[PDB]
Formats: structure tokens, sequence, C-alpha cells
């Protein structure tokens, strides 16, 4: 999919307030659990994957195992919270020689290694609530030589709350974000 | 069909090498020819009575018309 | 084509004369069945005049 | 000579009830009662009502029926006590407004029980000692809503009448006051939409099925609520269909199609069948082991107690029936098409073999091509279609034929052209081909609906019955008009004689016409029967027969050249509408208007 | 190879269209999937390897309730799934909710495909967008499309089929509002304004036409067929062939004179065909009466200023020379000194279609003719007369301001139309 739409500056996926958010996303829950309950912060919201496992409960935003989604946006961006739980998130990419990479950021890591295809890396988190903002075009020229073209699936894995997953042309400021996509 | 001694063990063995534990040969070599009203149509589109468009029948039955509407400036109006 | 031209006007005469002949013919057969059938006003005047 | 009677009326509720000597079925039509035997002996359909019967109730002995009809506003509405030895109208009891809605028996056979009035709601109680009246009153709760059914006991004397929106009450019937007594059950919290009823068998508990779903069971000595029904999968529609068994274990059925046992404690479903078309009638053989099951759409289900096995006996269409056309040179098919429907039969055994649904719309006319490769029928939502002649499949439609639905469609006998007539009077002619098909031109002479198209044996002419008073003769080879008919009579059947000498007319003025096939020049006119109406004529081969079918109950057979007539029309009186011989002249078949499809033989004229 | 872009902004102009994309698909053989069975079709059905021919037009609503009738009727495998763009929430009859804060979301997406669309023609030609008059994203949405699209493109001529309210019949309360903000956009970055009324083609549906109740469905047909008829010569052949600068250089004196009425002349029943003997002298006199205006004015009380016609079908042009020297003797129809011609023929090689369930009949002569007159100022007098009469108690002004329009532009658009009633007049007197 996402091969005819537009694809201009702020593209989104998985909203939280929505009729069906998780329509595209299919999940595999496995000693685990999904739901939409409020967040005593924000207020409105939020959707719950937790788990006493990191890997086998997840949710992977194209549902058809063959299917992938096709986005030329330099940046990924999304907004999760800090739970002080394990927690994970992949991607994967294509480059200029038609080569599908991998990038996933864990939160129990100190080495990241540069391999072939799967350059683990890690993450850290603050306390309170915070967005994160990718830069997938300057990993995949730093770690693998490579330009950037396209990013095909993303899958995020237990323990965290989910809301407003979206692709950026650029980094844009608080204040140069519009109404929507800020944070409170 | 089977042209040799490989082809008969592997043309219809029938025997995972996975999955079968602790065989034996005759177990490993098995074929498989060892082993063995009112008719309707109905149309797709569930069409609706209210959404046709050939025209708008009078409510008089304008064959012997029953309020008489003419023809502005004279004849007959309908049909 | 041309050989056949000379004659143009002939077959037009004879496909009116056909037709006519046709229709007329028809007509004086169904009146042969009107002449025959027996509950007609004419013919009941007929018999009551017998 | 009367034979092959193919219709039913399911529609109503519990129209069909085996009598108690468990050979018989009796079941409604468009206006008169049926007694089917165990081989098809049509039996005394018993005449009268003057207009559509309703609602059935048979005496326990087994010796008396009885059945209500419907008429106009501020009309009367007589049930007729009939026999089940000599089929005789003994009582004629004419007394409600506008119609009846329930009649039922009492298990001594000396008392029955009528509600009537959708709006002027009252019941009253006959006797059968004297055709006449005891005592009534208005069995429907002011300040509640209106009320649909009624049951006796087996006291002989106490006697339900049954929430049509929320009131049930119990009447204590007495003598020599001559005074039925009315008490209400009162209920909890719960206001249901009841919608089926039956009673035990010890009188110690009777049964309401409702519209929300849940079996409620009642104590008639408490004059309380006995039972709530179930929670956690209520039946899908209303529960239409209650029947009891000399036990305690109740006969559920949903107007959803589905089929349930059910006993009292827990309404679990031990044993369920899902049928076809919505359940509105259950009648169980005394005998106990087998019974029937009537749906609205016109099945009829013997199904066996044990294991609950089904087994369809009869099936028909459900609404107005019209035009059947056989195939040429076969005399074992036909066509019925009727709303949403057409359905393709057997002619001898009377089996259905394919049937095909629009889903919502109106059908009008249906035809054979000259070959067996299609059937073109014309549909009222503005459209033409045509369909393969096994496995339905849907050949072509054509998107906007006329401004009103299309009424009447012919077929040329080479296979290339259909004509169209339709209520707009935009006459329209269509060349078909394997890849596309189109219209020529136009015709626009009529100025009001069209009935039938009829062509010549060899196309060169054809002729549009229609509804103006103006019946044209067109000429095919090129498109324009010859002759015109200019009569007195909205005409509805135009047919030509075999050898094409004269061209014959009917219709609502009762003077079927022969005319001369050129000017138009009228030749006799032989009357109808007496101040009914005339749709249907036929000519066989030859062209000395001459088949002639309308609006009272009589088809009449009659010689062609004088008028000799020959009645075996004493079927039925819903309004006839087209008929047509077999073509080996074996069979003549019409279709009368509520769903009937009847073939006698032939006789030489 | 001679295309164009026809663009429906609106209800009016999307309800129109669905009533002009089956008279493109019965002139031609494409059926309504796209798949014709057996280039004249070039300048409005671009062409797929499948067999499967694509419309060149955009349609945009900002409430999907009418696009969702097209996307699930009969013409859903035509249409490509992005020429249907879409919305959540209209406008409601109000200017500012679609040229401004909630409109201006849209604009992207429909410049996106006029520019896919433009890129892959050959030669362009230019547009024919048809919006209504009457409308609040009808008449807003366009006027927030054309300040941009022509500044990206420019010099292409812009012919715009509009739908001018009634003077007595209307069918909404803020009608003299919308009409007027829209002209201070049609007045400089257009280059043509056709407008049609509805009451008139009510009038010439009943009376030269045995329709009784007519409806929209008898509206947008006959505009359609006005449309395939200016559409002819980029499609066909005959005789004098005009393009789409070819009479938009003829019909457009001075630069704020370019408001020109429109008329087509066979307008009859399937019955009274054969009693009427339909000459090229006889429809070409039918143009100039005062009744067959599909515009609710006189000609006569005004001048006609500068014509056109758009001929077709079996015409061999003495016949129409000498139906134009009688209307240049006639008088009941006045000109000016500064256009002693006043004339513009094209002729076709072909007949008229009928569309199936059509209440037309198959003639073969037809004519449109497209007037600069200077008495469309009357009805424009008319609506002028609406405005300050609800402006003078400043009434319905809060739904403006609110979102995002400022006050001060009711009086600039006043003055915008004053000055418009200056000119005609000053360009129609005599010297």
């Amino acid at each position: 999919m996402f091969k005819n739409t537009f694809q201009s500056g702020f593209l989104s996926i998985l909203y939280s307030i929505g009729s069906k958010p998780l329509q595209i996303w299919d999940k595999k829950v496995r000693n685990g659990h999904i739901k939409r309950i409020t967040d005593n912060d924000i207020q409105s919201l939020v959707l719950e994957i937790e788990g006493t496992n990191v890997s086998t409960t997840y949710i992977t935003c194209p549902a058809d195992p063959k299917k992938t989604l096709g986005i030329k946006l330099p940046f990924l961006v999304m907004i999760i919270k800090n739970l002080k739980k394990y927690f994970t998130f992949e991607v994967q990419v294509l480059d200029d020689k038609n080569v599908r990479r991998r990038f996933r950021a864990s939160n129990y890591q100190s080495t990241t290694r540069v391999k072939p295809f799967i350059c683990t890396m890690p993450m850290r988190l603050d306390d309170g609530w915070n967005q994160i903002q990718f830069n997938l075009s300057d990993f995949t020229r730093r770690a693998y030589g490579t330009n950037y073209i396209e990013t095909l699936r993303v899958q995020i894995h237990a323990n965290c709350r989910i809301r407003r997953v979206y692709f950026s042309d650029r980094l844009y400021s608080e204040d140069e974000l519009p109404a929507e996509f800020k944070l409170y | 069909k089977i042209p040799k001694d490989d082809l008969d063990f592997r043309l219809a063995t029938l025997y995972n090498h996975h999955t079968g534990a602790f065989k034996n040969k005759t177990e490993i070599l098995l074929h498989q020819e060892t082993i063995e009203t009112i008719r309707h149509w109905i149309n797709p589109k569930k069409e609706s009575i209210h959404s046709i468009q050939g025209s708008i029948v009078s409510p008089h039955t304008a064959a012997t018309n029953g309020g008489y509407s003419r023809k502005n400036d004279g004849g007959f109006f309908s049909t | 084509r041309i050989r056949d031209s000379l004659n143009r006007l002939t077959r037009e005469a004879a496909v009116l004369r056909a037709e006519r002949a046709a229709k007329k013919k028809m007509h004086v057969k169904s009146q042969e069945l009107v002449k025959h059938w027996t509950n007609t006003y004419a013919g009941m005047k007929e018999q009551k005049l017998k | 000579e009367l034979q092959a009677v193919i219709g039913f009326n399911g529609h109503v509720p519990n129209g069909l009830k085996c009598h108690p000597d468990q050979e018989h079925l009796i079941y409604p039509l468009g206006c008169t009662v049926l007694i089917q035997a165990i081989n098809t002996n049509e039996q005394n359909f018993l005449h009268g009502h003057g207009n559509n019967v309703s609602c059935v109730t048979i005496s326990k002995e087994g010796d008396y029926i009885a059945s209500g009809q419907v008429t106009f506003m501020g009309f009367k509405a007589d049930i007729i006590l009939w026999d089940f030895k000599k089929r005789e109208l003994i009582a004629r009891l004419s007394l409600h407004k506008g119609k009846i809605e329930a009649l039922a028996f009492s298990p001594n056979d000396l008392y029955l029980v009528s509600l009537g009035g959708p709006d002027d709601g009252s019941v009253v109680v006959w006797s059968i000692a004297k055709r006449d009246a005891i005592c009534g009153s208005p069995a429907a709760g002011l300040n509640v809503g209106n009320a649909t059914s009624v049951v006796f006991s087996r006291c002989r004397d106490e006697m339900f009448v049954t929430a049509g929106n929320g009131t049930i009450r119990v009447w204590e019937l007495d003598l020599p006051n001559r005074k039925i007594w009315p008490t209400e059950c009162q209920t909890g919290q719960m206001k249901r939409i009841v919608l089926s009823t039956g009673m035990a068998d010890d009188d110690s508990f009777f049964y309401l099925g409702t519209t929300t779903g849940d079996i409620l069971k009642m104590n008639p000595k408490t004059k309380l609520l006995a039972d709530t029904g179930p929670v956690k999968d209520k039946f899908s529609l209303g529960v239409s269909a209650l029947r009891c068994l000399k036990m305690g274990g109740l006969l559920v059925g949903s107007g959803a199609g589905l089929l349930i046992f059910c006993k009292s404690p827990s309404y679990k479903p031990i044993k369920k069948v899902q049928l076809q078309g919505g359940i509105t009638s259950i009648t169980l053989r005394g005998e106990g082991h087998q019974f029937f099951v009537g749906t609205e759409e016109s099945h009829i289900y013997r199904v066996n107690f044990t294991d609950f096995k089904e087994t369809l006996i009869a099936t028909c269409h459900f609404e107005a029936v019209q035009d059947i056309v056989f195939p040429f040179g076969t005399a074992e098919l036909f066509a019925t098409c009727a709303k949403k429907d057409i359905r393709v039969w057997h002619t001898m055994s009377k089996r259905e073999l394919l049937r095909i649904t629009v889903p919502n719309m109106t059908c009008h006319g249906i035809d054979f091509m000259r070959d067996g490769k299609s059937i073109i029928s014309a549909w009222d939502d503005g459209k033409i279609r045509a369909f393969a002649p096994e496995s339905g499949r849907l050949m072509y439609t054509i998107n906007s034929a006329h401004r009103i639905g299309v009424t009447a469609i012919a077929t040329t006998s080479d296979c290339k052209r259909i004509i169209s007539g339709g209520g707009e009077g935009e006459v329209r002619v269509w060349q078909v081909g394997c890849q596309t098909q189109k219209l020529e031109e136009a015709l626009k002479e009529h100025k009001s609906s069209v009935s039938c198209i009829r062509v010549k044996k060899n196309n060169e002419e054809c002729v549009t019955a229609s509804t103006d008073g103006t019946c044209i003769i067109w000429d095919l080879v090129r498109l324009r008009r010859n002759q015109m008919i200019l009569a007195n009579t909205l005409f509805q059947c135009v047919c030509y004689h075999p050898e094409e000498f004269q061209i014959i007319t009917s219709g609502t003025d009762r003077k079927i016409a022969y005319w001369e096939v050129f000017d138009g020049s009228v030749i006799r006119e032989l009357e109808g029967s007496l101040s009914g109406s005339i749709n249907g004529m036929d000519i066989t081969q030859e062209g000395g027969h001459f088949v002639t079918g309308g609006h009272d109950h009589l088809v009449k057979v009659w010689d062609y050249n004088e008028g000799e007539v020959t009645h075996v029309g004493v079927g039925h009186s819903g309004n006839i509408m087209a008929m047509r011989i077999s073509p080996g002249n074996q069979y003549i078949v019409s279709v009368s208007a509520d769903g009937a499809i009847l073939r006698w033989k032939y006789p030489f004229a | 190879m001679r295309e164009c872009i026809s663009i429906h902004v609106g209800q009016a102009g999307v309800q129109i269209g669905n009533a002009c994309w089956e008279l493109y698909c019965l002139e031609h053989g494409i059926q309504p999937d796209g798949q014709m069975p057996s280039d004249s079709f070039n300048t409005f059905f671009s062409e797929t390897g499948a067999g499967k021919h694509v419309p060149r037009a955009v349609f945009v609503d900002l409430e999907p309730t009418v696009i969702d009738e097209v996307r699930t009727g009969t013409y859903r495998q035509l249409f490509h799934p992005e020429q249907l763009i879409t919305g959540k929430e209209d406008a409601a009859n109000n200017y500012a909710r679609g040229h401004y804060t909630i409109g201006k979301e849209i604009i992207d997406l429909v410049l996106d495909r006029i520019r896919k669309l433009a890129d892959q023609c050959t030669g362009l030609q230019g547009f024919l967008v048809f919006h209504s008059f009457g409308g609040g994203t009808g008449s807003g949405f366009t006027s927030l499309l054309m300040e941009r699209l022509s500044v990206d493109y420019g010099k292409k001529s812009k012919l715009e089929f509009s739908i001018y309210p009634a003077p007595q019949v209307s069918t909404a309360v803020v009608e003299p509002y919308n009409s007027i903000l829209t002209t201070h956009t049609t007045l400089e970055h257009s280059d043509c304004a056709f407008m049609v009324d509805n009451e008139a083609i009510y009038d010439i549906c009943r009376r030269n036409l045995d329709i009784e109740r007519p409806t929209y469905t008898n509206l947008n047909r006959l505009i359609g067929q006005i449309v395939s008829s200016i559409t002819a010569s980029l499609r066909f052949d005959g005789a004098l062939n005009v393009d789409l600068t070819e009479f938009q250089t003829n019909l457009v004196p001075y630069p704020r004179i370019h408001f020109p009425l429109a008329t087509y002349a066979p307008v009859i029943s399937a019955e009274k065909a054969y009693h009427e003997q339909l000459s090229v002298a006889e429809i070409t006199n039918a143009c100039f009466e005062p009744a067959n205006q599909m515009v609710k004015c006189d000609p006569r009380h005004g001048k006609y200023m500068a014509c056109c016609l758009l001929y077709r079908g079996d015409v061999v042009p003495k016949d129409v020379n000498a139906a134009i020297a009688t209307i240049k003797t006639k008088r009941t129809i006045q000109f000016v000194d500064w256009c002693p011609t006043g004339f513009k023929v094209g002729i076709n090689y072909q007949p008229p279609t009928v569309v199936p369930g059509g209440d037309l009949a198959k003639v073969q002569r037809a004519v449109c003719m497209l007037s600069n007159t200077t008495a469309i100022a009357e009805a424009w007098a008319r609506l002028d007369h609406k405005f300050d009469l609800m402006y003078a108690k400043r009434a319905f002004v809060h739904w403006y301001v609110g979102e995002g329009m400022e006050e001060g532009e009711f009086s600039e658009a006043r003055e915008d139309m004053a000055a418009l009633e200056k000119d005609y007049e000053e360009v129609g007197v005599d010297s």
C-alpha cells in the first residue's frame, strides 16, 4: 500500500482516537493483552500492550506477510511513554543496492553491532512522556554506506502506551508542528 | 512412473525425516497406493424499489385523468 | 448489374401488382369464411325472412 | 376434468391443520380452502367467503372447520362452519366489523370463539346448537394497545385473549348470566409484543411467544406471570410458531427460519434445524411422532419428530403470479414469474427445477427464445433482463430501457430481435449480438400502457395489445405502422388466428371480438360469463379450439367459428391472468393470481 | 491530442458531470467499464493498454455524500480511484468555510491531480470548470483553486459552465452573500463565464416538451448536450472548425465584459418532430427568440454585442449564410457600432446522439450559440438589489467573521460589482 498516496509532509498511521485504529496492523498476542484505556496525564485514550514476555506479543503494520508499505518519508515519529519495563521497536528499510536492512532499538543493550542485516542499537527514554524521532536517512548512510529509498514494515512489541505513529519529511519544532501532532 | 531405486525411495516415501523418530525400513518406504435437490441463482446486488429512475407516474390515473392538468396553453399534458 | 439494369421498371411494377393481388385474395377468402358463418346479424335476418 | 393443484397459502399463521384422523391436510388458498389426501385427491374446494380467507380453526372431534376472511372498511366478514363428511356450508356467521383476526374451538364441541377488528376490536362467542352469538365484549385493554389471538381452555368455559402490544386477559364464561368476565394477568416489569400462543394438555400452563424472542410460560389460575424467557441467545426474529406436546416439551419456531426443541426450566436448543423461510405454522399429527411446518415462503415441511429430518412436499410462489410460457416443442416445462422471482418447473410430476431471484423488485413478463438458449424477462425496475436456461446465470441486462417498468416482451423467431413495450408507451426494438445489444428506433404511437406483444409466425408483422383502446399492427422490415384497432375495451389479450386470417381481442368490457386483419373492421362480439372480466386467450396449432380465462373462476373452452362454450372453470376465483395450452395439445394451464397453477386435460372442440 | 481538463467542484458540478460523462461514452463506443468493443475520443479519455479508457476530469466535494453515489453506482469502474477526492464535512452555504480555514486542506490534493493529469497530455488547450454560484463549497473551493491555478499555469483558457441563481425562485438564504464574493475572483483570474439558470430550463422543459414534473436529471442532460456541442470541433471533422481559443478570442472584447449566455436550438419531443420540417433557416431563427433563453432575461431590451455559433450535423453553408443575412435584416435583434460583423460560425460532420431514456428525438441539424450581450446586467441589477437590503442590518455576518473572513470585503465586492455595472452601460452606449 501507500504507493499511489501523495505522501506529503506528515503521514500518519494509528491514531489512538479512532473507530478502528488497528485495522491495518496484525496483532499476535501471547501471554499479554491489548485494549484502549484512558491515561491519567494527557487524559485522552491510548492503546495498551503488556505481557511478561518482550518478544512474542507484538503488532505489525502490514497485516499481510507478503505486503509492505512503501513510505519514502525520511523520519519516523512515535508518541510512546516510559514505563520502566522492557520495550522494543523495529523497522525495515530498502537501499539503493535493492537490499532490505533492519534497525532494532531495544531498551536493554549497550553494544551497537554493525552487521549486514541487523544493526541492533540501544536507546534510553526519559522519565515521563516523550516522542521519538528516528533519523532514518543518516542511519543507513553512516552504518551501511548506502542511502535511503524506502521503509517497508514497522513492528512494536510489549510494554508501552501507543498513540499517533506518524512519518515526517524533516525535523519539525514544537511551534512549527501543527495543533493535532503536539503532545498536550 | 518410477525409473529406479532413488525415485522409489523418494517419490512416495511419506516419511518426514524431521518428525518420524526411531523408525524401521518398511516404515520408511511407504507409497500411497498401499494405503488406498432444487438449485437456485441469486442476484448479487440487492436493489431498491425507491432508488429507481424511469419516470414519476401521475397521482391521477391519467389514462382517464382525475384532476385535469392540461398542457399549458391548450392540449394534453401527460403521455 | 448493368445487364439487368435495363429491366428495372418491370420488377417495380410486378411487386405492386403481386402485393395488391395477394391482399385482395385474402379479403375474398375471409369473406368466404364470413358467409359460411351462421350467427351473423344479416344472416339471422335472412333466416327470419325464411 | 380437474387435476394437479400446485399452489399454497402459508402467508397467514396456522393455515395448515391436519384433522384428527391424520390422513387429510386442509390449508387455505387465495379465497378458498383445500383438502389434500395422501393421493393428492384435491377435494371439494369449499366455496365462498367473498374475499380472502385469513384464519382457520378446527373442531377437536374432526367434523367441523371454520374460517374467517377480510373485506373493505365498514363491511361484515363471515365465519363459515363446514363439514368434514359432506362438504356443505352449514352456517354463515357474519357479525363483526372489517375483518376477523382469530377463531378457535372448544374441546367439547359446543362452543367457538372469535376475535375481530384492527380498530373496532371485540370478542364474540358462538354456539353450535343454534348458529348464533352468546355474548361479547371489547377484548382489548384501553390504555394498552390491541390484541391478536384467542384460545379456549379444556375446562370448556374460560378463554384467553393474547397481547398484540401487551394486553393478556383471561375471561371466564358462565351460561346462566350469559357472560364472559375479564381479568388481566399482571406482569412485573415485562411488556412484550406477544406474537404466538399454545396451551398445555392439563390446562396447567400456556405459553406465549413474543417478538423480543423470549418464551413466556403462564399460569391461568394464579392470573400472574409464571416464567420468563431465555437469556444468552434469545431467538433472532420474533417467536412466530409455538406448538406443544403431550409431555412438557414445547416446539418453538422463529420467523428467521429456525426450529428449536425447548423445555420449560432452561430454554435450550436440544435439537435445532434451520429451515427455509420464516416459519408461521406448526401442526402436529395426533399419533405424535411426525408433524408439519408451514412457512411464510410457501413451503410445507414434513419433518419427523425423531432425529428432526425434514422433507419439503409443496412449494409455490407467494405473491400475485403472472405470465406462464411453454417452450416450443416441449410440453414438460413451465416458467412462472412474479414479484422478485422466476421459477422453472416440471409439468407432470410438478417438481420445481430451478429458481432465480431479483432481490426486491417486480417482474412483469417472461418469454423464451425460439431456441433453448435464453429466457428473457421484463421487470419493473426500468430494466430488461435475460437469463441462462440452466444454472441461472445472468447473460445480460439492459440499463435504462423505458421510463416506467417494462411490461411486455416478445421474441423474434430468428433469435435476433426482442420487442419491448412498457407503461410509458415508447415501444422499443432490441437487436442482440454476441458482443453487445443495441436499440434501433422508438415507436411512440401509444398514450397508455402496453399489455401484450405478439408477432407473426414468420416475422414480418407484430401486434401490441394495450390498455389505451388502440391495438396497433406494426411491420418489422420497416419501422412504421400499418393499421390500428380502435375499440371500447381496455385490452388484455390479443391473439392471431393460425393461418393469420384474423386477430382476436379481449379485456375488461367482456366482448371477445374477432377482427378483420385489414382496416380494423369489427366482425362480431361474443360476451364473457357474467359481469367479470377476461385476461387470457389461447389458440392451438390448428385453429379450431379457443381457450379463454378471466376475472371470475371460469376458464372456458370455445369453438372457434361459432360460439360454443365449455365450462370447467369451477376452480379458483383468484383472478386468472394468463393461460396457455401445451404444444402437444394435451393440457391447458392457467395461472391464478393468488399463487395457483392449474392444468386440465385437453377436450376436443 | 487536443486535450481539455474539466473539473467539477461542489455538488451541482458533480451532479452535472454525472450526466455529462455518459454522453461522451455514447458518442464513442466506450461502454461504462472502459472497454470499446469494435482517435476521436482523445480529448476526453486517455487509453490504457489493458483496453481500459480513463476520463480526464476531477471530482471534489468536502462532504462525502454525493461522490459516494458515483463510487458505488453505475460508473464506478470508469473513473480512476483518485479522480474522486472526498472529505468529511461540507461548507454549508458559507463562503469562508470553503475558501478559508477548513477548505485549505484538500487544495493540495486537487492540485496534485491537476498536475498529474496535465503532465501526461501531449497537447493542452484549457479548462472547463463546473462550479455552482449557489454553493458553499462550489463557490468557495473554486475561488480558492483558480487563484493558484492561474499562478501556476497562467495563459491557458478558462471556461466555466456555472449555474446562475434564478431571479424569482431560489433555494437558500445567503445566496446574495455567496454570489457577490466569488466575483472578486472570477473577474481577474478567469477568461470566460457561461451561466445558466434553473427556472428557464423548467420552462423550456415543459413548453417545448411534454414533461410533467421536471427535475435535475432533466436539467443536467441538456447542459451536458451544450458542452458536447461546444467541444465538437476538437473531436470531429467538418467545414469550419473552431478551437478553444478561436472562439474565446472572438467572445471577449473588453477584459471585463466576459460574461456570455448560451442557447441550444433544437429542443423538441419524440412525437412532434414529424410535424416540423426542421430546417436550417428555422432552427437558426429559434435561437433569437425571447422565449428560448436558458438564462431568464429578455435580450430585446438590451443589445447583443458579440455572438458565436456552433453548428453540427447535415448543414451546407449556403443555408447558414441565407439565415444570417435574414438575422442581420431583422429588427428584433439590435447591435452596437463596435462590432459590425457580429457573427462566427463553426461546422461539423456529426449528428446529435440520443442517450437512451432521454426525451429528445434524433434531430440531424443542431445549433448552439453563445452570446456576449449587455442585458445580463438586468439580472445583476436584480441580484444587486438583494445585497445591501441584508448588509444594512448586518445580518448573518457573524457566520462569516467566525470562519476567517473580515467584514470589509463585503464592501470590496460591493464596489467591485458597482464598477462592473458601471462598465457594461459605458461600453454599451453609442458613440
